[PDB]
């Protein structure tokens, strides 16, 4: 209801405000090391997740199993998309926190996990060759949380058609010509896709690595919902 | 489940 | 070459470049089993694929990349690109996907294989959501072009330059195609972002598919073609 | 490498 009635410009001012903080890692090594530290950060984002995805326009319209559904396909990716836009000005570099930044070779350290580290790079080296805005970005966060799961299904498009005129939005008040806007909406766009391939390769590897380190109740229960 | 408790807030 | 094409012609290009339906090797004389039904879908696709190695050389801007370059594409996308082609010709057939005109088969024949279902769900849910929006046979073929061009482009520069100047020109023709179509300049970006969104679901399904092709041929369900095998090995792994 | 050579077919 309200969310549909918000304007381009609140639409923006409204996904800022809801923007989580940029937590901290324990570190101060191995293979258990390091997921330790991995999941241990994703576990206290996760709840920060939550209440940010409850300030997104027109999530709290949907009901509980609706809004259960959509967090339990969409965590990791959400999760990664944060992770390549905090990486962005740190070329070949992964800041999963502002303490915790690694390189591809630190990747190395557990099993199959380089692979998955080369393709988040090269998507934060793509989000930098087009100079991906804090507002594109938190638009592109908020379609991966209603897409990915997807009067509810109508709503929550309705929704999603919003947030494609706050992107076209952004990107005339840019300067940008209406080919360009077409074009950089559809290049936006056909990243997430990569962010789906991403979240699906990893989350393979994250329900076979479950026994390595301690996963705490939350994340098992994430984990169990692509199962 | 635990996700859903922590959405109904 | 394919930057100077005009949208129609690439349309026009796109669609006379477009894989003929194949049929099954349907045999009705006995029972559906695992093996039977995995057997049809395996000889299927794999017949499907040679067809679209074809499709592919014929996609502009495709044949300017290197022979790694397109081998890498193909092995990123060949079962998305499959997945879309089903969803558009089960388009017209609810609640079934139409594999083959001899191969039409709805969720209850899907359960003959284990795990297959959920796929079968998400591939009708899809060709649902295309006949809702009303895609186009012109849209179609440039979402399918996406798919090829796009899937693999992460995981590689010169040409990689080249790839996305070819996807901006699709984008065009895309937008293109809505206009001439009569849409407004709101429903013409709003129509853009729901297709591409989609290719994302597609992508979903193509991952879990893969997933699940693994363990069957893991547990030796039926033989696999080596072409089959070598895009199977490419995903393939990892876990 | 079958993929390669029907590329070049
Ligand atoms: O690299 S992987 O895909 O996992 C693996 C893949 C292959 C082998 C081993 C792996 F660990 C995964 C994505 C990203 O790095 C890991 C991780 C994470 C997430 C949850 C979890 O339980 C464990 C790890 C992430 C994260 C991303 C952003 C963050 O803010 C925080 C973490
Ligand atoms: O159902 S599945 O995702 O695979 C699974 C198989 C078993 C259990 C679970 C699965 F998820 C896969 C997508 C679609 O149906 C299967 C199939 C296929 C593809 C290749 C292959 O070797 C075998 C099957 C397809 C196809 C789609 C379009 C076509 O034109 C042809 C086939």
């Amino acid at each position: 209801s309200l969310a549909l009635s918000l304007t381009a410009d609140q639409m923006v001012s409204a996904l800022l405000d809801a923007e989580p903080p940029i937590l901290y890692s324990e570190y101060d090594f191995s293979e258990a090391s390091m997921m330790g530290l991995l999941t241990n950060l994703a576990d206290r984002e996760l709840v920060h997740m939550i209440n940010w995805a409850k300030r997104v326009p027109g999530f709290v319209d949907l009901t509980l199993h609706d809004q259960v559904h959509l967090l339990e396909c969409a965590w990791l990716e959400i999760l990664m998309i944060g992770l390549v836009w905090r990486s962005m000005e740190h070329p070949g570099k992964l800041l999963f926190a502002p303490n915790l930044l690694l390189d591809r070779n630190q990747g190395k350290c557990v099993e199959g996990m380089v692979e998955i580290f080369d393709m988040l790079l090269a998507t934060s080296s793509r989000f930098r060759m087009m100079n991906l805005q804090g507002e594109e970005f938190v638009c592109l966060k908020s379609i991966i949380l209603l897409n990915s799961g997807v009067e509810e299904k109508d709503h929550i498009h309705r929704v999603l058609d919003k947030i494609t005129d706050t992107l076209i939005h952004l990107m005339a008040k840019a300067g940008l010509t209406l080919q360009q806007q077409h074009q950089r909406l559809a290049q936006l766009l056909l990243i997430l896709s990569h962010i789906r391939h991403m979240s699906n390769k990893g989350m393979e590897h994250l329900y076979s690595m479950k026994n390595v380190v301690p996963l705490s109740d939350l994340l098992l229960e994430m984990l169990d919902a692509h199962r | 489940k635990i996700l859903h408790r922590l959405l109904q807030d």
